């Protein structure tokens, strides 16, 4: 922050608080409550920012330069993309409509459950066609061996993010840092957690209007701070829906009309025997028979690797603490 | 490893044996013979156990007789002392895997970094479990790894949670149970290879005899009934002696063979 | 560097490529930054030596009635610094698992280490509290060091114990710390198991139970050799004490038969201790030489419990 | 002031010898040495040096892994520091002065005596081991109800002749971040043979030692390092312990060292614990107190009084002070309190029996 | 400007903080990403101009303090209060209009009155409660009359990091007791263990039982000793706990009020409140929207025309029709 | 005098904080500061050498490095929990009909301090302390004894060993400076309200198992026990279940006094009663007995909080004056709440 006329307080890049009289010739216009200030070599002077900027990490695309993999194969998943569809298309394509229907567009987003998964891979998804960010990101891939480096990540995150919006981002497994946690050494994770804390005080900056989609993944909910699920964080919850019985029969489909089938092939058996436990997983179950075809020497997969992928995996009835009503 | 031709030495088990070549092999060197049929390659494998034994130098074994590239990860150092977050390490090993591609890991040891975080307790866990994020991230890719070979084994195969256990980051299930006597009829002929004696044998004698172990737990043995019976000075010994000593050694053996079996 | 800094140099200076790939203490001086020589060794104080003793001052002579098990045990020690030459002709591989067990006493910590003596290799001392480790990683590296210092000194001597402290990994979590640590084990197994440079130094591990552990440790190169040692017996428990008490003066009638008749449940380190208050009540008599009347009085006075009362009998 | 003032006059002498000496940081502790000239030594800093010695210090006379002080220019060899470690719940658990001698005794003859001549008569005369020696013993076993616990270590604290002892406290002994004990056990022993000899007391000896395990989950794992860790340092051979040991607890469990004490230790004795004779001694704790009135009885109240271990009886003849002043007695009569001691008996063994024997049992 | 550019590079500069001053002149300040100095004046800003926790500014050369600064520590701890919850007011709430008249006498009464307490004779209330459904309000009524009054707001623990952020360690609760003493008149509040699923009827108990003793040990601290007056705690559940409440309470020391389930009363205006910001017709009718909607909750309102709007914003209109609403009249009321 | 401005330019410019550590013998000061920064300081002035002891912290020159001067820096957690002051204005006057529960504590807590003569003239040395107990819920009452305890000497309040079962041991410790900071504080008073260590089974946060909140517990008393420990702070102690104490708690302290609650008889309801409407001004038709008369088992705070329910409605009208046709019908309040609640 700027303190008062011609001085200002900063940190550098080795994170220390400085107080120091400005150049003369530019005060203020370009200078901003948060920016990176070029520090004199010496003196450490308060001199000039960057343009801003180059940034630093990452920084964005992973769709022109690759991968992207077409959604389009798995519809088990439309009534789970039926929050996707309203809650990303729209509120990055028009802020007007939000002033217009007097309701203000949530930042939440949620998904669980994995497996069987989605998740990621579905963040893969409208890479296609929206064209903004995507990071890739963990809670324990950021983790440094300096505590400053997470401003130096997620405070440059959300300045390389907004103004080189339109723009998203998706945190992959962020419950890497929602752990509870005291001790000192961790008080630089502490710190990261004041940093995941500094990111979510200078997230809400994005209100309102240009940009951001945050969309969120956790396989368990337990050490999820109530700061973390805050109203205007996360108000709207995906979960994972199981496949059924539509999703089975599409996750049939969706699988054999690449690979070669048979006439031989009634799935429609398999959209109960199997179906009485998974669940699964099922897409990598309908590569196992796929997967079982390597034994040959063979052409389309028979009905005995159908079943050899049901009898592989999985079991069992039992059980002592399951079938006891 | 000594062999590649430890391949034929250790015995047991054909389709364990067989399997585990169509499941790494034929994906190196003929990737069209799953576009033919159209089957993605499988990145990775698993073994599991143990029931019976071998998991580890089957592994060994492999790597010195597939040859083509390879690379094993120690399992300890990981854990970096201050500042545990070399799950970066990870990514740092898999980019030289995407550099020198192809080359194949083995994995012992993927339990007790496969930590649960079940009822969360204390610190030393919350560095596990996020070095746990990026494996998974690694495999969660926005990558494609399928030139390396992802080779997992360890006491069990339960505390991996489930994020593991299915298939991409656990691409197939491999495992050893007690070996046939058989097929334990074949493990002592690669233990009476190199022990030569006097001329008199029945393989099947200490085969019927001794029942219901493992390759090393009968070798072992085996070599310390010659050594319990080269406590004689003598040289060469008949069975006589391993039909006893086998036989009386192994059964306080496997007074300790208790509480092996553990769950799927 | 010790700083943690990296640099990026013409090559060294003084020494040359000629070794090596990168390894330890290669001397620079600050902004210098070039590599004169490379100076051996590794580390590190204790982490570096664990025990390093000249040998236990007495040898087992003294000590019997477990002969013919120890006779079977020196071997494992004994026959790798000499026998194998016996397995050169049929083509062995000698012994690398031995366990030592049993409530004390027994007495292995004086007899585990008392063998050390008749090694005459370089004797390292391991336990439970070396395994209670501050960090995580020292002690795999450790055993990663010990095993370097091990082959590096081979031949030597490596005995462990309070396998126990770290013999169960629970089996579920959350949590333990050992769990971990247990990999320090698990590397003990893959440095045994998985890796063949674990073939010399043979090591040795105790416990006071073998109650509960990871049973899979049931081979040559992890622990092979379970010698359950019972309560010494009349032929032990008469010489036990009788080489206890050889350092002492006897008036020239003792039964040793009373004692090792009656004795029940009673450990080899209490009849250290039975002549002990025998020799006590002996020094508060003022008596020049100990009897057995002072003798057997010494048997009910150590053990059992009591007073209580003498009475509905007397 | 006048202390004051002489206080800042040598800071001239202090500055003037501040120079010299003063770049002795910082503490670090060698590592190797190659030949005669060559050193390398290791710091907390995260400084490590391979470095030679200022000419004060000769090679012979120093140890590998020893702190020692150096200038940091040079990174010379200023002079080795033996201490390492530790902080002050050490200098809380170690203790000195004396108090609370013998004299205290509630009349307690030989089961004192017998636990006499295991510490003191042997450090009286170490020399009484030359002749006749053999060995001083090795540990001990004590319990039973509180009276009279740690007041033996407290006769044994006023009664030390030679150095002071150090106690034992036992919830310091479990700690969080595993192992902190773990090192103060093992580093204590040669912080106490630092002391040469000077004798250690353990008390919550069952807390500590806690015994034996259940299948999971541990929990008792981390601490069932201390016990077996104290083990080890009970198998250490060396010395042990020179300071022999003295052991007081409750119950018999723990079991692990309680049935290691016969794989090393000695002297299992026993409170000592309440007496039909005693209680006249306990109640003779009070004999020079107050003035006792020529009437007033012993016996007569010593006879009414089972179970009375030492805790309440002495309070028993206080409670008689008590109603005193309540009722402006000016001294007091058997009369007076035996009437609310067969109340405070009553009344305090109405809702607790005390069962001493069912806490060990 | 090179005079300052010459200046500043043989020393620096930094920020310091002053944790107490010296009779010696000296001030007690931290070098923040290292270990504390303690310097001296600095002639210009005397020592009982500023006080202990303050910002400054730490001189670079003398490693003296240079200027004065504000520092924050409780816009830390109200951000991370506001965070939870917002407040609106009396005309953004509706249906309490019962409790309003019985809460607004425990509030009010100690902020205007007091002189008035002992002509009754009776000191503050010491807290209050609202159970029954959770539940919508109480924590609005909560930071709200907070807000009412302008008193401060505060909560209970607090997840992981607003702990040893105030101190290092203890009892906990004295510090956040001694926050009250710096502002006051303050409202602190329970948040929230208003369910009936953090029971478990053991492994829930200690967990609350603390919960309960932040009260307990609170109200020892309040009624008990110290003082004064100003200070309020709030408490939420449903059923048990609030049996288990009896547990803690024969008659001490609280104020009993329910919370009531919602009525067609509220389900009026209370959607009106919301539908201030919404562009619609007059032509909406108010009986079906309402009537429509029986049970279910406060937060029933909240998605009445969210999620009708969410048709109405992919369906691109300015103004909305009631069968949209009808819509996720039947939406927001599928799930159950 | 010139002393002041000699050794400031020593002293001088400025001087950092270090953390005194350890000494050498000699009295040079060995000590680890941020970072691990030793020194040695054999310096005449200010010292008082000994006291500043192992532990604690120093200030420290630039060069080099040598500690001119030591302070007590608290504030901390540990001085805040005890503190402050209080005194609240209750009496001792309050509770009547019980002062032959109070009379026992008389002495008990007169004794200590004032009036120290014939415990000394006695020279029987009753310093045991204090014990409490009562039913159901019981000890503001006894509150209301330590309210006045409060003319005397100093007192902290404790609840529970709460701060232990935080998170894992930890010890005793933050009990231990709470007990030896009473030391610093001696003379004192310190009492724990309604000891809940086992007699309450789950905790918050982290802890366990039993045996180290059972050692905490047992520390608790064996470093009150203690070895050996003249200090008071006359430790007060209450829990208002008898069972779930570790009986082992009386003998050593304290012994002689545990202090048994009785239950609220008629008259004593009479005489609890009106020192509460004395100030509410009743109505004619108001009676204090034939209500409580009627009503059986009460509770002294029930019957000063049946008082409150009136404090509602007359304040609603805004009335200065209690009225039985509401305090009978707005019992039914009060009566409900005990009956159904």
């Amino acid at each position: 922050e700027a303190v008062d006329q011609n001085t200002a307080i900063v940190g550098s890049t080795t994170g220390s608080n400085y107080y120091v009289r400005i150049l003369s010739t530019i005060d203020r216009e370009l200078l901003k409550p948060n920016a990176s200030v070029a520090l004199h070599k010496h003196s450490n002077a308060l001199v000039d920012v960057l343009p801003p900027e180059a940034d630093s990490s990452i920084m964005m695309l992973t769709s022109d330069q690759k991968p992207d993999v077409m959604y389009a194969d798995i519809g088990g998943m439309d009534i789970q993309k039926q929050e996707v569809r309203e809650a990303v298309e729209l509120p990055l394509t028009h802020f007007e409509l939000y002033k217009q229907i007097g309701i203000d567009p949530p930042r939440g987003v949620l998904m669980y459950g994995p497996p069987g998964c989605g998740k990621t891979m579905l963040a893969k998804a409208v890479a296609h066609h929206t064209t903004a960010a995507f990071i890739r990101v963990v809670g324990s891939e950021f983790v440094q061996k300096y505590l400053g480096e997470g401003p130096r990540m997620v405070r440059d995150v959300f300045r390389l993010a907004k103004e080189n919006a339109p723009a998203i981002i998706f945190i992959d497994e962020i419950d890497a840092i929602a752990t509870k946690r005291f001790d000192a050494q961790t008080g630089a994770d502490r710190e990261v957690q004041r940093i995941l804390l500094e990111l979510l005080n200078q997230m809400d900056g994005f209100d309102q209007n240009v940009n951001v989609k945050v969309i969120m993944a956790t396989n368990r909910a337990d050490t999820l701070d109530p700061a973390l699920l805050r109203p205007g964080r996360l108000d709207r919850k995906i979960e994972f829906p199981l496949p059924d019985r539509r999703q089975k029969r599409l996750i049939f489909s969706t699988i054999t009309s690449k690979m070669n089938l048979s006439e031989e092939v009634d799935l429609e058996d398999y959209v109960a025997r199997p179906d009485k436990i998974s669940g699964a997983d099922i897409n990598s179950i309908c590569q196992e028979s796929g997967m079982l075809a390597v034994r040959e020497n063979r052409y389309i997969v028979l009905a005995k690797d159908f079943e050899k992928a049901y009898k592989t995996v999985i079991k069992k009835d039992e059980q002592e603490h399951e079938f006891y009503k | 490893d000594p062999g590649n031709v430890s391949y034929s030495e250790i015995g047991g088990l054909s389709e364990q044996i067989r399997e585990l070549r169509e499941v790494i092999e034929l994906p190196l060197t003929n990737p069209e013979l799953f576009q033919r049929v159209g089957i993605i390659p499988p990145k990775g494998c698993l073994l599991y156990g143990p029931p019976g034994t071998g998991k580890t130098l089957l592994a060994r074994a492999v790597a010195s007789q597939l040859d083509c590239n390879f690379l094993k990860v120690v399992s300890s150092s990981i854990v970096d002392k201050y500042i545990g977050e070399s799950a970066r390490l990870i990514r740092e090993m898999f980019n030289y895997a995407r550099d020198h591609q192809p080359c194949i890991i083995f994995m012992d040891e993927i339990d007790a970094i496969g930590g649960r975080r079940f009822s969360e307790g204390t610190s030393a866990d919350r560095e596990i479990q996020r070095t746990l994020m990026e494996l998974l991230n690694q495999m969660d890719g926005f990558d494609t790894l399928h030139r390396v070979k992802m080779i997992m084994a360890t006491n069990r195969p339960d505390t991996l949670d489930p994020a593991l256990l299915r298939p991409g980051r656990l691409d197939r299930k491999i495992h050893i149970d007690l070996p046939n006597e058989q097929a334990r009829l074949d493990i002592l002929k690669i233990h009476a290879g190199p022990i030569t004696k006097h001329g008199e044998i029945d393989y099947e004698a200490i085969v019927k005899l001794s029942d219901g172990f493992n390759g090393a737990d009968l070798r072992n043995v085996c070599t310390e009934a010659g050594m319990f019976a080269i406590r004689a000075d003598h040289d060469f010994v008949v069975q006589e002696d391993f039909m006893k000593a086998v036989r009386k050694v192994a059964d306080s053996k496997k007074l300790e063979s208790k509480l092996d079996y553990k769950p799927v | 560097t010790s700083t943690r800094q990296t640099y990026f140099l013409p090559v060294i200076g003084l020494v040359d490529a000629e070794k090596l790939k990168p390894g330890d203490l290669v001397g620079v001086n600050k902004d210098s930054y070039l590599i004169l020589e490379t100076l051996p060794t590794e580390y590190d104080s204790r982490v570096k030596a664990m025990e390093v003793d000249e040998r236990p001052t007495e040898q087992y002579s003294d000590i019997g009635g477990l002969d013919k098990q120890i006779q079977e045990l020196v071997e494992a020690i004994v026959l790798p610094m000499n026998h194998k030459e016996k397995f050169e002709n049929l083509g062995i591989q000698p012994p690398k698992g031995v366990l030592m067990y049993g409530p004390p006493g027994t007495g292995k910590t004086l007899l585990a280490r008392a063998c050390a003596a008749q090694t005459k290799a370089t004797f390292l001392k391991l336990a439970g509290p070396q395994l209670v480790q501050m960090f995580i990683g020292d002690g795999a590296k450790l055993v990663r060091d010990a095993f370097a210092l091990a082959k590096e000194k081979a031949p030597s001597i490596i005995f462990i114990d309070e396998l126990d402290a770290i013999g169960t990994k629970r089996f579920d979590s959350e949590k333990a710390g050992d769990r971990e640590v247990q990999r320090t084990m698990l590397e003990l197994l893959n440095q045994l198991d998985g890796f063949q440079p674990n073939t010399q130094v043979k090591v040795i591990a105790a416990t006071n139970r073998v109650d509960i552990l990871d049973p899979a440790l049931l081979r040559s190169g992890r622990l092979d050799r379970k010698i359950e040692f019972p309560m010494p017996n009349e032929e032990a428990r008469a010489r036990i004490m009788q080489i206890h008490s050889r350092k002492m003066n006897v008036s020239p009638d003792v039964n040793y038969e009373e004692l090792a008749r009656c004795t029940d449940d009673f450990n080899g380190a209490q009849c250290k201790a039975v002549c002990v208050e025998a020799g006590m009540i002996a020094l508060r008599r003022g008596a020049t030489e100990l009897t057995h009347e002072d003798y057997m009085e010494g048997i009910l006075e150590v053990q059992a419990k009591k007073k209580a009362n003498l009475q509905y009998y007397a | 002031a006048p202390p004051a003032l002489w206080d800042l006059a040598a800071d001239k002498q202090t500055l003037q010898s501040e120079q010299p000496l003063q770049v002795a940081r910082c503490t670090k502790i060698i590592n190797a040495d190659s030949e005669d000239p060559k050193y390398i030594i290791n710091v907390k800093q995260f400084a490590k040096f391979v470095v030679d010695l200022s000419d004060q210090v000769a090679p012979t006379d120093i140890e590998e892994g020893m702190r020692v002080g150096v200038d940091r220019n040079k990174y010379q060899i200023h002079i080795p520091l033996p201490p390492k470690i530790d902080p002050t719940v050490t200098m809380m658990q170690v203790e000195e002065k004396p108090d609370v001698t013998y004299s205290d005794v509630g009349g307690c003859k030989e089961q004192i005596e017998k636990l006499r001549e295991v510490v003191e008569t042997p450090l009286l005369h170490p020399e009484r081991f030359v002749n006749l020696g053999i060995e001083p013993p090795k540990g001990v076993l004590l319990f039973g109800p509180p009276g009279t616990g740690k007041t033996l270590c407290a006769r044994a604290v006023a009664n030390r002749t030679d150095a002071c002892f150090i106690r034992v406290i036992g919830s310091e002994l479990v700690q969080k971040y595993v192992g902190e004990g773990a090192r103060m056990v093992r580093e204590l022993f040669e912080m106490a043979r630092t002391k040469k000899a000077c004798l250690i007391f353990f008390d919550e000896i069952d807390a500590i030692g806690g015994a034996r395990f259940d299948d999971g989950a541990g929990g008792d794992n981390e601490v069932q390092r201390t016990m077996l860790e104290l083990i080890n340092q009970l198998d250490g051979f060396d010395p042990r312990g020179n300071i022999k040991v003295l052991m007081a607890t409750n119950r018999p469990d723990t079991l692990d060292p309680a049935l290691m004490r016969p794989g090393r230790l000695d002297r299992k004795i026993e409170f000592s614990l309440p007496d039909l004779e005693g209680r006249t001694h306990i109640f003779k704790i009070h004999a020079r107190s107050m003035s006792v009135e020529r009437d007033i009885r012993f016996e007569l109240l010593a006879r009414l009084c089972p179970n009375s271990t030492g805790a309440e009886i002495r309070s028993v003849c206080t409670e008689a002070g008590m109603f005193a002043i309540r009722a402006r007695r000016k001294i007091a009569t058997e009369k007076d309190f035996l009437e609310a001691v067969n109340k405070v008996i009553k009344s305090y063994a109405k809702f607790s029996a005390t069962p001493r024997y069912m806490t060990y049992n | 400007l090179r005079e300052e550019l010459q200046l500043l590079q043989e020393q620096g500069s930094y920020v310091g903080e002053v944790v107490r001053a010296m009779d010696k002149k000296k001030v007690l300040v931290k070098v923040h990403p290292e270990g504390k100095f303690v310097v001296d004046v600095d002639k210009n800003i005397d020592i009982n101009d500023v006080t202990p926790n303050c910002r400054v500014a730490l001189r670079n050369d003398s490693y003296t303090l240079h200027k004065i600064l504000p520092n924050k520590v409780d816009p830390l701890v109200s951000l991370m209060m506001v965070e939870k919850v917002p407040d609106s007011t009396y005309e953004m709430i509706g249906g309490l209009d019962k409790q309003i008249k019985e809460i607004k006498e425990v509030i009010e009464l100690p902020v205007k009155h007091p002189e008035l307490f002992e002509a009754l004779g009776i000191a503050q209330p010491k807290g209050v409660l609202l159970y029954g459904p959770p539940g919508t309000g109480k924590t609005l009524l909560a930071r709200a009359v907070a807000h009412h009054t302008d008193c401060t707001f505060i909560r209970v623990s607090g997840s992981e990091l607003v702990q040893k952020f105030i101190g290092e360690g203890a009892r906990m609760v004295r510090e956040l007791f001694v926050m009250a003493r710096e502002h006051a008149p303050s409202i602190i509040f329970m948040d929230e263990i208003d369910s009936i699923g953090s029971s478990r009827l053991e492994g829930g108990s200690g967990g609350d039982s603390e919960v309960q003793r932040t009260m307990l040990e609170l109200l020892n601290q309040l009624d008990g000793f110290e003082a004064t007056k100003n200070i309020k705690v709030i408490m939420a559940t449903n059923r048990i706990d609030i049996l288990d409440s009896a547990l803690l309470r024969p008659g001490r020391i609280d104020r009993k009020i329910e919370f009531p389930p919602p009525n067609e009363e509220a389900r009026l205006d209370i959607l009106k409140i919301h539908s201030r910001k919404m562009n619609l017709t007059r032509g909406i009718n108010l009986r079906k929207i309402a009537e429509l909607m029986p049970g279910a909750s406060g937060a029933e309102v909240k998605g009445v025309c969210t999620e009708a709007g969410m048709y109405a914003l992919r369906e691109r209109r300015v103004h909305v029709t009631q069968e949209d609403f009808e819509m996720a009249v039947a939406k927001v009321m599928q799930k159950d | 005098e010139e002393e002041r401005s000699k050794v400031d330019d020593l002293r001088g410019t400025p001087m950092s904080v270090g953390t005194l550590e350890e000494i050498i013998d000699d009295n040079h000061a060995i000590v680890s500061t941020s970072v691990g920064s030793e020194h040695y300081v054999s310096i005449l002035s200010f010292v008082d050498k000994d006291l500043l002891e192992p532990g604690c912290s120093v200030l420290l020159n630039h060069k080099v490095h040598a500690v001119i001067g030591v302070l007590m820096d608290d504030t901390d957690p540990l001085v805040t929990v005890m503190k402050v002051e209080k005194a609240p204005q209750e009496t001792y006057a309050d509770i009547g009909g019980l002062d032959n529960q109070i009379q026992e504590i008389k002495e008990s807590v007169e004794l200590p301090l004032t009036h120290p003569e014939y415990y000394e003239e006695m020279g029987i040395k009753p310093p045991k302390g204090v014990i409490l107990y009562g039913p159901p819920g019981t000890g503001k009452t006894l509150l209301a004894k330590a309210v006045a305890n409060q003319t005397s000497a100093t007192f902290l309040r404790v609840v529970g060993s709460e701060l232990i079962q935080k998170y894992l041991g930890d010890g005793p410790k933050l009990v231990r400076e709470l007990f030896r900071v009473a030391e610093e504080h001696a003379p004192s008073i310190v009492f724990i309200d309604e000891i809940d260590a086992i007699g309450t089974k789950r905790y918050d946060s982290n802890s366990g198992g039993e045996r180290e909140i059972q050692r905490t517990m047992l520390e608790l008393l064996n470093q009150l026990d203690g070895f050996d420990s003249r200090g008071d702070v006359k430790v007060i102690m209450a829990t208002n279940r008898i069972e779930t104490l570790d009986p082992a708690l009386i003998r050593p302290g304290r012994i002689d006094r545990k202090i048994e609650f009785p239950l609220p008889d008629e008259k004593t309801k009479k005489r609890i009663f009106q020192i509460h409407t004395s100030r509410m001004t009743l109505a004619d038709d108001v009676t204090l007995d034939d209500l409580i008369m009627a009503k059986d088992d009460l509770s002294g705070a029930d019957i000063k909080a049946i008082c409150t329910e009136a404090g509602l409605m007359a304040l609603r009208e805004r009335r200065m004056k209690v009225t039985n046709e509401d305090f009978k019908k707005s019992k039914e309040n009060v009566l409900y709440k005990k009956q159904e609640g």
